[PDB]
């Protein structure tokens, strides 16, 4: 699961290293950021619901075909599971903010993920337009502090460009 | 691999939720600059703890260097210290994450049945890894004794608190308690 | 050369991958741990003649034996080598506080040392002997900082550990 | 490869001297926060960069579209968005270690016999990465466009500074122009 | 690998005699067209039968998509896609070989052995099997319905006997049940 | 560039064999099968314009939202490049009727296109439907004969399922 | 067993392909040639002794030195196994008219076939000699059919180039 | 590769072209029957061949086969005979495609350099290219000679036309003169 302290351990054991002074030092790294990140995490993991809610509502918007007879958005089951998608990209995010690393979003949200959308016709511009309204949304201090929102709009910036 | 962190994140998946509670998460931050200093000690005086357990474990069992014992002929002996190297090498990196899963994944998982295929003996192994546990405590809380490390013996100069990090000093113990486990 | 972000780099190409949170967070770690490492590396290029004098002494002092005919601390030509391969380690070790990785004392210390010092006959135990000293004698605040005295313990021990 | 610091290492070692002036490095380390964020600010719309330079490299040159063009058909166009992307990715690699070394080592050491080889045209992959080092410079200064950008327009909410790093901007323009350099 | 005249072939041998009545062969001949219309009936529509038996699986088991279930997270759901196409392209070869052999030995030999390692579930794999029979079986005989299929309805316009391929459809819903056996 | 005799070819070279009795035999099947494709080739090269046509009406008819501004289909250099795509496949079409088999539409056409669409944010299915709509519009004998149309189909099918 | 199908399945499988139109237009060919075939397959199999027995007789024919003591016909049982070995090539070769390709030759009668000569002694120019008066001896139409003698032939030279 | 029909496709790409006149074409397919003839008339005597123009080669150039001749010693005989076999096996592909492909990419780019490396002599590998042309052209026409052939004369008994196909014989005889064109 992608880490600061993971990626060193990695690092280090493919060379047959104890932990060593850059090693340490990534890690320090890991006790400077972590105020910031931990409290994107509570301030996301507090209101998942309405901050996903508000960003499947946008992708809907732009995206009025969906709404359709045979389109993506055009019942009551394709509707909950579209805004389920929403909850679990934004959920795998706040692990990411908890990890300090894109580790949860690789592993369970980016892999597979075209091969999917693909598979079952789900066009990827309204996941884009979700993440893209997240990411345009968020105010420092309103919403979490200047540092915790920059880390919360990088991880959607890399879920934005995983589909882009 | 996990770390502390992916640890929480994986818990909380196995429900599709959110992680909950970082208060624990919080304090494993507030208490990093003491990991750290953990592993620095560990890692600084690693071939001192490994050349140190393996001759302990043979001065306690003399027939390892005798014909027929797992530490002769010098290419055993060399293998050993390799594998006591190797072992405490995966403990520090699991002191280093906060977690147990890259010593179970990348060294335990299947170590037990590869020395019984090799006949590497469990008893004299346990112990290296047991005069490891007790150096690693010591160099943690930077109470070695020149007893047993003469004029071999390291100060590493940490800012000193009453509990000598007894979280960190139990925490690094059950990482050797887990190799013990899993080749007794 | 290994340092923070060159292990976070290769790690990175590895992958195919951009910078990510991770890499970002590791390198927030050199920022913080620079001022110890780069304090003890300023007090280091000061002093460098005057720390590899002594510890250069104290191997002597420690193994008299060198000094007889034919070994290897015997006449002009060997005893300045030897003074100066002291002060190659401490000066490998300044360069690794600066990078704030072991990639100067791996690529030009260590690498080879063994079959050199084989090869002509240079025992091991003066070299430890001299690190070894180097290592005990400094002190907090007197000499540097309490952290730049970790650093520079640090760099000492892993000078050690490759000739233990 | 090198970083800034292993590389006025590099330099010192040419005369087996310690390194010298270390306030100066000091300052690099001052910066070191508004370097992430110029390495975060590239990385982060690193996409909208790859697709905006290889269309823009294309609406002035259609013959790259047409029968014989090197971004058709389909495989040719895929290969130069890839081409795009990796170029970026080294060159923010160098702006995150402050130094080129990993991009002539990886990238542009063998890349003009390459393209030769394969008769890649040398005039639009200039035009690519022009357009690339034009994008970062925006993306750095935090000043996109709504011109260039409409609807992907993005800002990043940087402690704002009177040059708006204008020494990152010369030195990621370097990097830029280093590849356009090692096509010739 | 074996085809069905091959197979017939390797009957013969186990008495060391020549093939004697070729009758049955001439007429596995004169179905050969409808053979190759009952191939690209089911290659033609393969991606389409791969996601909606996929999809009808999860219709019947939401387990699959919840917390702990084997088409979660995407990785997972991806695979299984993934293992849908494989099997369904080693039936597909099967039906134009006229001989479960490449199916058998490519395909299903360890295959359970596979899953049970992997924790993927057996109930849930044979009902996906259990559409792709039913799906390819509507495909030969021209007859999908637009109440599953909608505005991905596809028609055939091959010549109709009364029969519609009753003895080609029995033959491909065998290979599923091989597929079913070797899983059970 | 796949067809009959080059897939028996390269079996062939990959064993050291000289063409056998089933690489002959396979070649006999292009014999037979030349006339029905090569119907549908030259009735396809005949009427590319107008059959591409329809196609690229159909699939702007189901997704009018392409027609906003800053969608893939709202403005004429966006109208004309989505037009000449529909044609471009409709030619390697053509071409695959020709050669009698996959070749041309792999090699020029299916090979990046899912990397192209992803990085132009071209979405795929209004690409499905032109070529969905032409798969569903032949009948024969009145467009060619029963086994042109089969032929004319399979590819059509081909290149959806390359998309899907 | 090599055959048109099998090869269109192994290049298919090498490929990760579904079966495609070359795929499908190859296994035409096999429609198409499998009445010659198949005609020769029933004429051989209906004559199978007679054929390997007049064979068998123009072998030692040109070569009587193997009726001398000690050589490879010179008893009853040499003279049986030789007859069988001309009988085994001939029933191979009606295996290979019902496939349409020289698996059951490959697997069951050419491979190890030198090795097997080699260390018994047995010479290979009988062998040849019997299957090259079996390609020069039928005619069209008393034996079969034109096209039938044409299959059988290329097995025939197939055969006896295996050994030359 | 391409075969003669991919050529044709390949030329009408270059001016993104429909294939426009599939006359030629279909003359290639009414003389189909007749090329898989020709395909058949070399393969089932390519031993026989190879072995004859190697022969030739060596009874017209003793010193081919004495002390410093590229046939000695028996390695090197047997090396050549495998050259020959090759050359004709990429010969046979060729007139089975009905295009040059697959002998220039394949078997032509790179041999004359790989025979001056090795001081393989050009001269001598022409001449038993040269017989191969000349066997071939006889077989194709179905005309060998009982004076060259003697006991191993084989007849093909394909339906005679009066020019023999002639065509065919040209179009063969082209590809050996490819061969003979790259190696001088
Ligand atoms: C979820 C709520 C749910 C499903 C998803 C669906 C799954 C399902 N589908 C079938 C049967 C078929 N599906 C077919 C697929 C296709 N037809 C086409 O024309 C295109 C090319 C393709 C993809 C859509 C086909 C051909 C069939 C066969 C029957 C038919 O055509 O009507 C079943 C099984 C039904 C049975 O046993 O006959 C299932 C379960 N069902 C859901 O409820
Ligand atoms: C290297 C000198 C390190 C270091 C090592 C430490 N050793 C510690 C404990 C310990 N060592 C032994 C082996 C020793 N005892 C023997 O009787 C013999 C041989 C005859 C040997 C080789 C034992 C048995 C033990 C005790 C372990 C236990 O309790 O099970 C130790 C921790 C205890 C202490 O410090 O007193 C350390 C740290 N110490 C250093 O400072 C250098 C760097
Ligand atoms: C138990 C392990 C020890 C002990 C540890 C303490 N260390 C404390 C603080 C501290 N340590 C470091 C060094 C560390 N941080 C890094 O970034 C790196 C390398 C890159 C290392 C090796 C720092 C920087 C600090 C903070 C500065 C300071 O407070 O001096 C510490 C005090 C804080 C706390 O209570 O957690 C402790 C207790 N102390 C012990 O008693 C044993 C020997
Ligand atoms: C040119 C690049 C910019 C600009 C950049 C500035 N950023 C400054 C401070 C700053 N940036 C961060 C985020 C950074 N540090 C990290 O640890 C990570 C990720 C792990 C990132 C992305 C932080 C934490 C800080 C310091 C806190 C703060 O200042 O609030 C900054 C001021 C410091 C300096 O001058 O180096 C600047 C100038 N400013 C500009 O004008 C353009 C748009
Ligand atoms: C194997 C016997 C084939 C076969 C082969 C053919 N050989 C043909 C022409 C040809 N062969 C040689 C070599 C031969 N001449 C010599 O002087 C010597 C050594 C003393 C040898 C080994 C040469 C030189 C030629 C050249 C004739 C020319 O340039 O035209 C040939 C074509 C001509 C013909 O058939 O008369 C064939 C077909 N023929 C068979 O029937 C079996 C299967
Ligand atoms: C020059 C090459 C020859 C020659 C060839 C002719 N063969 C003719 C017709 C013909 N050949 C075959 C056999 C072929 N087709 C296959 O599918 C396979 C193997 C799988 C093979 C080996 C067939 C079936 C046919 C057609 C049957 C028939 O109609 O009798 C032929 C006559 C047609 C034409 O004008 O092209 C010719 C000329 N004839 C010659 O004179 C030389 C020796
Ligand atoms: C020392 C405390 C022991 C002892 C150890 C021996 N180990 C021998 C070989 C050996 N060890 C391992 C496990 C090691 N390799 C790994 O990759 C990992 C974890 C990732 C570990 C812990 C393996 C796989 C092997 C075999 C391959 C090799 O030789 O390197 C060994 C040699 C056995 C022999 O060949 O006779 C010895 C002696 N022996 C002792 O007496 C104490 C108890
Ligand atoms: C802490 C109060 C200690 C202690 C320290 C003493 N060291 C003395 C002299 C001394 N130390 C060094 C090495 C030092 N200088 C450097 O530049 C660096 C590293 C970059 C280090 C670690 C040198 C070269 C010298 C000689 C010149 C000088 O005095 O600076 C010293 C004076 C007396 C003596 O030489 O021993 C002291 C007191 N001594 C102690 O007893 C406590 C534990
Ligand atoms: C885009 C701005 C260009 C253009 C690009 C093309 N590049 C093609 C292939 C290609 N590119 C490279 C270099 C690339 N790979 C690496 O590993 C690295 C560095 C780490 C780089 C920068 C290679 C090695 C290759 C060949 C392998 C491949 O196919 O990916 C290419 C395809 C050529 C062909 O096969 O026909 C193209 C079209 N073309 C343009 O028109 C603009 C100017
Ligand atoms: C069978 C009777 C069908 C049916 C057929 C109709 N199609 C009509 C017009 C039409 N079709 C095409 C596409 C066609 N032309 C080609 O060149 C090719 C392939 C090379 C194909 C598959 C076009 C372009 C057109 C318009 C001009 C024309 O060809 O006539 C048609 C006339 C009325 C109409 O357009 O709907 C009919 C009746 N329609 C049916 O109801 C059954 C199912
Ligand atoms: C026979 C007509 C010649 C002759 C031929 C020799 N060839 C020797 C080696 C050799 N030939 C090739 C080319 C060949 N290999 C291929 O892969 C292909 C095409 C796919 C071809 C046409 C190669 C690469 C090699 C070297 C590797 C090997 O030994 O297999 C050769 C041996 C030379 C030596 O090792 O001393 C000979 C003698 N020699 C003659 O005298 C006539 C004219
Ligand atoms: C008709 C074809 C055609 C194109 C495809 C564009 C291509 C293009 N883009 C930019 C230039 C740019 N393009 C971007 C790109 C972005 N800004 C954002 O906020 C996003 C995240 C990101 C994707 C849109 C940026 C940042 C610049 C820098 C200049 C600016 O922002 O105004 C330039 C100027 C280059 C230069 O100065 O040398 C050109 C030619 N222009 C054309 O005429
Ligand atoms: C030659 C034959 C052949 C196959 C058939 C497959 C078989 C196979 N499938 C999977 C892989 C998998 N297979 C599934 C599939 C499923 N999960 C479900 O809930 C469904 C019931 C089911 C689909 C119908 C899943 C989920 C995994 C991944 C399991 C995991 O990694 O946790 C793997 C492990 C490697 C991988 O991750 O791809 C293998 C070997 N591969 C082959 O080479
Ligand atoms: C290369 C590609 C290729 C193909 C795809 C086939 C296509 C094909 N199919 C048939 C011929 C046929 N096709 C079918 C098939 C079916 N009829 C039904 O009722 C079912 C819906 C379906 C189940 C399979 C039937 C029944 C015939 C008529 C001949 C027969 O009865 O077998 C014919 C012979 C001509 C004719 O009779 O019209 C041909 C050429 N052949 C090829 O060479």
């Amino acid at each position: 699961m992608k880490s600061v302290v993971t990626t060193v351990i990695a690092a280090a054991d493919a060379a047959g290293r104890f932990p060593s002074s850059s090693d340490l030092e990534s890690v320090q790294g890991s006790i400077q950021r972590s105020a910031a990140r931990l409290e994107a995490a509570e301030k996301l993991g507090a209101n998942l619901d309405n901050v996903a809610q508000e960003a499947y509502n946008a992708c809907i918007q732009k995206y009025p075909y969906l709404n359709n007879a045979g389109e993506a958005n055009s019942n009551d089951t394709y509707k909950a599971k579209c805004l389920r998608d929403v909850k679990h990209y934004m959920r795998l995010i706040q692990y990411c903010l908890v990890v300090g690393g894109t580790g949860p979003l690789d592993e369970w949200g980016i892999a597979g993920q075209r091969e999917v959308y693909r598979a079952l016709s789900l066009p990827t511009a309204p996941y884009v337009e979700a993440l893209s309204f997240a990411r345009n949304r968020g105010c420092a201090p309103r919403d979490m502090s200047a540092q915790a929102l920059v880390e919360y709009n990088a991880l959607l910036d890399y879920a934005i460009n995983s589909l882009s | 691999m996990l770390d502390a962190f992916s640890r929480a994140v994986v818990q909380a998946d196995a429900s599709t939720s959110v992680v909950g509670d970082v208060s624990a998460l919080k304090q494993f931050i507030a208490q990093g600059n003491r990991r750290l200093d953990a592993v620095n000690a560990i890692a600084s005086n690693a071939s001192c703890m490994v050349s140190d357990a393996i001759a302990g474990m043979i001065c306690e069992n003399q027939g390892l260097i005798q014909a027929g014992g797992n530490c002769y002929p010098n290419r055993r002996m060399a293998a050993c210290l390799r594998d006591g190297e190797i072992i405490l090498r995966y403990v520090t990196y699991a002191l280093l994450a906060g977690d147990a899963s890259v010593l179970d994944d990348r060294c335990l998982n299947g170590l037990k049945e590869t020395y019984a295929a090799l006949g590497v003996p469990t008893t004299s192994t346990v112990r290296a890894v047991q005069i490891m546990k007790a150096q690693a405590a010591a160099h943690i809380k930077d109470t070695p004794s020149e007893a047993r490390a003469g004029a071999k013996l390291r100060k590493m100069g940490s800012p000193v608190v009453e509990d000598r990090c007894s979280s960190l000093v139990a925490e690094a113990s059950s990482y050797f308690d887990r190799v013990i486990a899993a080749l007794s």
